[PDB]
């Protein structure tokens, strides 16, 4: 999966 | 698994802490900005840079200190010492410089203040995943507003929803 979000 | 440094963005004195995850554009309209109301002569400060990271999409830019980036062992390092010589040589310039060509360097920032905040705007989807998370998002292909179709990305699609469903409905029409 490409998609990420900074956590 | 370690994050590289593509572009130092921006530099500011900013809140103690006001670094990482928490400043992305997306965690600040959620839940505020975390150097909101820094005002650096009523509270205690530390030098803070804007960060462009290798294979994330400009909303994902954080700020960051020098010790973050030295905690997190990111690659690029040897950006931090040429933007730092950089911006050095601009105050040098500066402090022996006219109005008139202070004037114009301002302009040139503001332009490009412009521009970055641009990047962070979706102009159009162009893929979605099969895949979807249990909460039924794909993820989607991004166009980002000034920036050429080799700088699309893969985003989270709750996190694009919030802030551009006509865009997903557009890609869907």
């Amino acid at each position: 999966r490409t998609a990420r979000s900074k956590v | 698994e370690f994050e590289t440094i593509e572009r130092f963005m921006d530099c500011r004195i900013g809140r103690k802490g006001a670094t990482g995850a928490t400043t992305t554009i997306y965690a600040v309209e959620a839940d505020g900005d975390p150097n909101a109301g820094f005002e650096k002569n009523k509270e205690p400060g530390e030098i803070q840079y804007l960060i462009k990271w290798k294979g994330w999409s400009h909303i994902h830019n954080t700020w960051e200190t020098e010790e973050t980036l030295k905690q997190q062992n990111v690659r690029g390092m040897k950006k931090l010492d040429n933007y730092k010589k950089k911006d050095q040589e601009t105050k040098r310039w500066l402090k022996n410089a006219s109005p008139e060509d202070v004037e114009y360097y301002n302009c040139q920032q503001e332009l490009t203040d412009d521009l970055h905040k641009q990047y962070q705007i979706v102009e159009r989807i162009i893929a979605h995943s099969n895949q979807k998370s249990a909460a039924g998002y794909p993820d989607y292909y991004c166009k980002w507003q000034g920036l050429p179709y080799s700088e699309c990305s893969w985003e989270d699609g709750a996190l694009i929803s919030k802030k551009f469903q006509a865009c997903i409905d557009e890609y869907f029409s």
